[PDB]
RNA sequence: AGAGUUAAAUUAUAACUAAGCUGUAAAAAGCCCUAGUUAAAAUAAAAUAACCCACGAAAGUGACUCUAAUAAUCCUGACACACGAUAGCUAGGACCCAAACUGGGAUUAGAUACCCCACUAUGCCUAGCCCUAAACCCAAAUAGUUACAUAACAAAACUAUUCGCCAGAGUACUACUCGCAACUGCCUAAAACUCAAAGGACUUGGCGGUGCUUCACAUCCACCUAGAGGAGCCUGUUCUA
């Protein structure tokens, strides 16, 4: 329900923290 | 079921009716049978009042029939009880009076004692567990007993036989075969016992 | 129940104690008010869902000349009045 | 007829014999009853090993072994090998909960051997060692 | 292990029956709790689930007691209608 | 008694912290719940392991043991009449309590009051 | 409540684990079960009452608490 | 916050005894320097009481003993000052047991998962960092009222004094800045651009590899009988033609 919101949350973060070991 | 719930078996028996007065429990439960203006069924074509009928012998019968011929299995029923009765006085004459006065001769205790012997104790049912199926040992009913012993004793005289062999022939073989126990038949009902231990651990599967 | 208080003497060791000087006072106008509505020929019903005294208020109603609801109120009995009572019909010009 | 469920403390003047021996005297049988599998040990009161019979000693495997029927063949198989060194009663010593707990004690009692006193030692801390984790995280 | 040894825990047999000691057994270990204990240590539970659980469990005793104290309360009223009919 | 509900609930006079977390609201209903048949488990188990005993050590003669096999019969027979004859009266008699809809019959006799 | 007195203590203990009994068992007022607990863990470690068992000597005193284990 | 202590487990380690022990819905792998019983330090963790509701500002705190000790004659208040679960970092010490990682074993179409075994960082102690949590009782602090009065749901509705916050959704616990023992960090926190919604509560359905009851009467399982699927033909489809 909120969830929702912090699904997107989740995902950004996680890919943001991905990258940023990439990089 | 063309017959409404209402309608009760008959009893058959002449014993029943003929000796009523030294029973006072059944002489009021007969009472309250025809005064409770109850419907009787129609008496079967099968059943008789016969005091020469086995009801055994009549089910066996039964389940030796292929299409709708009692005829042709009242015959094969009746060849190998005169099969058994002739092999029996075969072995009679030909043996000394000791011998003489342990044979039987009568084919209707000898078909009950195959039978008897014939009739396993324990049986297996597949029971899912876990998405496998597992042979598990249960305890039988006696009419699931004497229903397998005689399909037992009909599968193997129908399959095994020589086809010149006639069905009298190796039925009344292996009714005294069964009497005494050395048969196939018992050796199946062993191999169910020796698959009902070899998974005994199983039996808790079982929650009935 | 909270709008009883105004109508209570006090309350005597838990018990609640209604003031009676005040009962009085009331019953005078009802009674007062139920004469005057049968004088001037119009329709008393007696309701109570109560099963001790039903039969009791059958009766008193019976033998007054008016009308008594004691069982189970049908859910559109004053509400909808022509479809469970009737083509036309009248109304109760009191209820007791 | 006065029965205390309670057990006769050492100390105690308290005359009860069975073959005429003290309560402290009767061998012990130690029963480890585990999920998987159930350990039997019949033991002098000295604390000398008489007898050992166990579900995997009885010829059962992995699952198996697990179940009440093979419990109760290990209390079986270890009653015939005590007797057998001549012990008439017991003190059960249950250690475990598991599936042959009361098989294993009653297999114990079929296999001919006399049960005076039932015991329950199972580990239970006060808050030692923790744990192994939940099964479907 | 240090105290002394069949003081605890521990049930006579009386003429011979094991399966009703062993039931008193059973009884006594369930009563003190020692068996969801037991149960329960077998694997770890983190002090929120177990904060949880207690909590839950709590609940659940409070809504049981008010409702068998209830039903007990209601007891009376059981019996068969005087003015059946009326 | 009943463990007591002052302080425990998160309320917005109360000083404290939460004791309980209700899941459900703690109201009581007006009925209660249905009775929860019970599990079912092997029955002659005893019996049949004794009975394989005696075939084990006799090479599966019937003739042999005829003790336990009766006995494994009987056994099995008391439980059949077991779970026909238990199942009407444990539907039945609950003893020193009554049946779940009369239960439930005098709870709306006499009904919780959340509202007014 | 006194944790030198181990009889009194071990009133309130289940004789065959050796635990303690709550509330609803013994009776008390909230003051008295806490006295009482705290007693019973001080005796206990200070080597004055036995932990795993109530103490044979004090099984026929008066039995004080509601719990019925034989039935 | 110090210092001292240990009941229940558990283990090094022997002594007997047994060949297996462990492990799952079921097995495999692992171990047989194994297992049961009898002995036992260290380490770590603190059954029951607790159906209690205390202490602390919060985080937190529930084995025992003692020492020290819980601001303000009590309004609000920062970016200042001092703290701050778990994880993490540095250095030294501990290591029973647990366990990210990793390696084996199963499972599976795959299984870099769920399940099984083994073992590590790590959980512990000392000292220093790091300063984040759904740090949420998603309900600010201090005084009050139960008057007016139900959006919905939830923990009923409100006054007064304050402080902190909040101006559609994404982009964004992001880029750029300042500061910071942090250098894959925290903090502070935009815009281009995209969209016409994004959200909160509910209603009735449908569905649920969700739970509890009750069933299935040719009907699911258990079970009975005869067939189909293999042969030849008959006849109909599909393709190819
Ligand atoms: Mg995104
Ligand atoms: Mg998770
Ligand atoms: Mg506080
Ligand atoms: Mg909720
Ligand atoms: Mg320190
Ligand atoms: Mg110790
Ligand atoms: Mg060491
Ligand atoms: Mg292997
Ligand atoms: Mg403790
Ligand atoms: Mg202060
Ligand atoms: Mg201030
Ligand atoms: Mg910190
Ligand atoms: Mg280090
Ligand atoms: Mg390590
Ligand atoms: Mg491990
Ligand atoms: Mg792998
Ligand atoms: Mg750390
Ligand atoms: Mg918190
Ligand atoms: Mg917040
Ligand atoms: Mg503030
Ligand atoms: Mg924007
Ligand atoms: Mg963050
Ligand atoms: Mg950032
Ligand atoms: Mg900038
Ligand atoms: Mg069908
Ligand atoms: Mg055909
Ligand atoms: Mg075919
Ligand atoms: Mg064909
Ligand atoms: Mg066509």
């Amino acid at each position: 329900k909120n969830i929702l919101k912090i699904r997107r949350r989740k995902m950004n973060h996680h890919k943001y923290r991905k990258l940023v070991k990439r990089t | 079921s063309r017959y409404g719930p209402e309608y009760k078996d008959p009893q058959i028996d002449k014993e029943y009716y003929r000796k009523p007065l030294a029973e006072q429990t059944e002489e009021e439960k007969y009472e309250r049978d025809f005064k409770k203006t109850q419907l009787i069924k129609a008496a079967p074509a099968t059943k008789t009042s016969s005091v020469f009928e086995d009801p055994v012998i009549s089910k066996f019968t039964n389940m030796m029939m292929k299409g709708g011929n009692k005829v042709l299995a009242r015959s094969l029923m009746t060849q190998t009880l005169e099969a058994v009765k002739r092999k029996q006085f075969a072995k009679y004459h030909a043996a000394s009076a000791e011998e003489q006065a342990t044979i039987e001769r009568n084919p209707y205790t000898i078909f009950h004692q195959a039978l008897k012997n014939c009739e396993p104790v324990i049986g297996l049912v597949p029971i899912l567990k876990g998405g496998h199926f597992y042979q598990v040992p249960v305890p039988l009913a006696d009419r699931r007993r004497r229903f397998l012993a005689m399909k037992w004793m009909i599968a193997e005289c129908r399959e095994k036989k020589h086809r010149r062999v006639l069905m009298p022939e190796k039925l009344s073989q292996e009714l005294l075969e069964a009497f005494h126990n050395q048969g196939p038949v018992i050796k199946r009902k062993h191999d169910m016992h020796k698959m009902a231990e070899a998974n005994r651990a199983l039996a808790h599967y079982r929650w009935w | 129940h909270r709008f009883m208080e105004p109508y209570l003497f006090g309350s005597r060791l838990g018990q609640d104690i209604i003031d009676l000087e005040q009962t009085a006072a009331h019953l005078q106008l009802a009674l007062n008010f139920t004469a005057h509505v049968a004088y001037r020929e119009g329709i008393i019903l007696f309701v109570s869902r109560h099963r001790q005294f039903a039969h009791l208020i059958e009766t008193t109603a019976r033998d007054c000349g008016e009308y008594a609801h004691t069982r189970y109120f049908k859910g559109g009995l004053l509400t909808n009045a022509p479809l469970l009572l009737g083509p036309g019909v009248r109304l109760p010009d009191l209820i007791i | 007829s006065s029965f205390s469920i309670y057990p006769p403390i050492p100390g105690q003047e308290n005359s009860l014999r069975w073959a005429g021996k003290k309560f402290e005297e009767i061998p012990i049988a130690h029963i480890k009853a585990s999920y998987n599998n159930t350990q039997i040990q019949v033991v002098s009161a000295a604390h000398q090993p008489l007898a050992h019979a166990s579900c995997g000693t009885e010829g059962f495997r992995n699952a198996k072994k697990g179940t009440g029927i093979a419990a109760q063949t290990a209390g079986i198989a270890a009653a015939a090998k005590a007797t057998g060194k001549g012990v008439t009663h017991v003190r059960v010593v249950v250690k475990g909960l598991g599936p042959g707990r009361l098989s294993a004690i009653k297999g114990l009692t079929m296999g001919g051997l006399e049960v005076i006193s039932i015991t329950d030692n199972t580990p239970i801390p006060h808050n030692g060692c923790r744990p192994r984790k939940a099964r479907r995280l | 292990a240090n105290h002394l040894k069949f003081i605890a825990r521990t049930v006579m047999v009386q003429e011979g029956n094991v399966e009703g000691a062993y039931r008193t057994l059973n009884r006594i270990l369930t009563m003190d709790g020692l068996i969801e204990d037991i149960k329960r240590r077998r694997y770890y539970e983190k002090p929120c689930r177990r904060r949880q659980r207690e909590s839950y469990e709590t609940c659940r005793r409070i809504y049981n007691m008010e409702m068998a104290r209830k039903i007990n309360f209601l007891m009376r009223k059981n019996r068969a209608d005087p003015w059946q009919g009326c | 008694a009943t463990p007591s509900l002052r302080g425990r609930l998160a309320r917005l006079g109360n000083p404290r912290r939460p004791i309980l977390k209700p899941n459900k609201p703690l109201i009581l209903a007006n009925h209660v719940g249905e009775r929860r048949r019970e599990k079912g488990e092997a029955t002659c188990i005893t019996e049949m392991s004794v009975m394989m005993a005696c075939w084990k050590q006799n090479e599966f003669r019937d003739e042999a043991c005829r003790k336990e096999i009766q006995d494994f019969f009987d056994c099995a027979s008391r439980a059949e009449a077991a779970r026909k004859m238990r199942s009407i009266q444990e539907n039945l008699g609950e003893l020193g309590s009554l049946p779940p809809k009369k239960l439930n019959k005098l709870l709306h006799r006499f009904p919780n009051k959340p509202h007014v | 409540v006194d944790y030198k007195n181990v009889q009194l203590l071990s009133q309130f203990i289940s004789p065959f684990t050796g635990c303690i009994y709550g509330r609803h068992i013994t009776g008390l007022c909230g003051k008295k079960q806490k006295e009482i607990t705290k007693a019973i863990k001080r005796a206990q470690i200070l080597g004055f009452m036995p932990v795993t068992y109530k103490d044979p000597a004090y099984l026929k005193d008066p039995k004080v608490c509601n719990i019925k284990y034989r039935e």
